[PDB]
């Protein structure tokens, strides 16, 4: 979603 | 959570390439972003996802990462490149008792970039003793004026007689003068009694490892 | 245009409440996280927290949690940071920023938009005009030909003060330094003039200091010692 936050490769929240 | 370590300072000659490091325990698997900030201004995004430049950022600026270290590289450096550079990353973890993932934005302590655009110039130091007016007001302030130096960075040490004195000392960050060189000021607050009881007070300035000092004593 | 505009700077007393704002425009306010960062003058960037406007989901820095509260008013595209009780340690420039989600080959985020910052000074100091003391002429160029003289502008609050010489008639060779903040909570600065030593016995030097907050205006003649 648009709320997504990608911390690093293969690791995204929301 | 993990700390992001950056060199507090990086110096470079105009036209040459400057590299700024950023180290952190989880950086090897965490995307790093970089920001630029000119004194008194707001930060500006320079790089994200380790190596991606947002629109408008020049190709001479590149970002990379090896192991737990991210690096911002500025080629063809120019005087205007001076300022602070901050790296940034994230941390994510879920509390032992639940509550969903908790996010943390991490910032490096920043790196001040200096671009050596002119010859090194030693500082001139002028030390002013307390004015008769201030003394008659039961106060005393020694003023150490530092000028005409380059690069713009110095450290100041005060001495009461021969002993170091750190209490009551305040120093400004070097400001550019009309002639493009730098100036700085340092103050030592004392009581009239202290001023009168010591044989002298000194202001010793260190610029690029070399010292210049001035001494004053009660009239 | 796409931007974040923050509320005006303020001087507050410890113990007082405070709420600062950040008005967003130029993009869909509800869909991008808003971050808050503090920067103490001369120091680095410190993360405060992030909040998602659409649902107010929030993540705080342990350093600021329970000390400040993030909120948003969706109807007016505004994000706020509020304190119930201020402390001197809350002093600093507060920035709001937008976390952009770059939808490229691989997704990633970065704070691409930043507000101009809101300077918050928490001090118990009262508005006070400075005392102006002369800094009598002292050799500068190894007793060769130039001398340095100036004015010490001591103990004022808050910033700033303006310094002129000879009512604005003298501008060449003048340098007014940034102020220092002493342990007393009051500021001090100096303005120095580099002049020919041969003028010390003919030319007049008067520094005009103006501190608008206290309605303080002072003219100080700077003469050679003795």
């Amino acid at each position: 979603t648009k709320k997504g936050i990608a911390i690093g490769p293969g690791r995204t929240l929301y | 959570s993990y700390d992001l370590t950056q060199p507090p300072s990086v110096s470079v000659s105009p036209g040459q390439t400057a590299s700024i490091s950023c180290s952190g325990d989880k950086l090897d698997d965490k995307y790093v972003s970089w920001y630029y900030q000119r004194p008194g201004q707001s930060p500006v995004l320079l790089m994200y996802q380790d190596f991606k430049r947002p629109s408008g950022i020049p190709e001479r600026l590149s970002g990379s990462k090896s192991g737990k270290t991210a690096t911002l590289t500025i080629s063809g450096t120019q005087s205007l490149d001076e300022g602070d550079y901050y790296c940034q990353a994230w941390d994510a973890s879920t509390g032992v008792s639940g509550g969903g993932t908790k996010l943390t934005v991490l910032f490096g302590d920043g790196t001040r970039l200096t671009v050596l655009g002119q010859p090194k110039a030693a500082p001139s130091v002028t030390l002013f003793p307390p004015s008769s007016e201030e003394l008659q007001a039961n106060k005393a302030t020694l003023v150490c004026l530092i000028s005409d130096f380059y690069p713009g960075a110095v450290t100041v040490a005060w001495k009461a007689d021969s002993s170091p004195v750190k209490a009551g000392v305040e120093t400004t960050t070097p400001s550019k003068q009309s002639n493009n060189k730098y100036a700085a000021s340092s103050y030592l607050s004392l009581t009239p009694e202290q001023w009168k009881s010591h044989k002298s007070y000194s202001c010793q300035v260190t610029h690029e490892g070399s010292t210049v000092e001035k001494t004053v004593a009660p009239t | 245009e796409v931007q974040l505009v923050e509320s005006g700077g303020e001087v507050k007393q410890p113990g007082q409440s405070l709420k600062i704002s950040c008005k967003s425009s130029g993009y869909n306010f509800l869909d991008s996280w808003i971050g808050w960062v503090r920067q103490i003058p001369g120091k680095g960037l410190e993360w405060i927290g992030i909040i998602y406007p659409d649902d107010s989901d929030a993540h705080y820095s342990p350093s600021f949690e329970g000390q400040v509260t993030m909120s948003v008013d969706k109807s007016i595209s505004t994000a706020y940071l509020q304190w119930t009780t201020l402390q001197a340690s809350d002093t600093g420039k507060y920035f709001c920023t937008r976390l952009y989600l770059f939808e490229g080959a691989q997704s990633s985020n970065a704070f691409d938009l930043w507000g101009q910052g809101t300077m918050i000074l928490v001090s118990s100091g009262t508005t006070k005009g400075p005392s102006v003391f002369p800094l009598a002429p002292s050799s500068k160029s190894t007793s060769g030909g130039t001398a340095a003289l100036g004015c010490l502008v001591k103990d004022y609050f808050p910033e700033p003060v303006t310094v002129s010489w000879n009512s604005g008639a003298l501008t060449s060779g003048v340098h007014t330094f940034p102020a220092v903040l002493q342990s007393s909570g009051l500021y001090s600065l100096s303005s120095v003039v580099t002049v020919p030593s041969s003028s010390l016995g003919t030319q007049t030097y008067i520094c005009n200091v103006n501190h608008k907050p206290s309605n303080t205006k002072v003219d100080k003649k700077v003469e050679p010692k003795s």
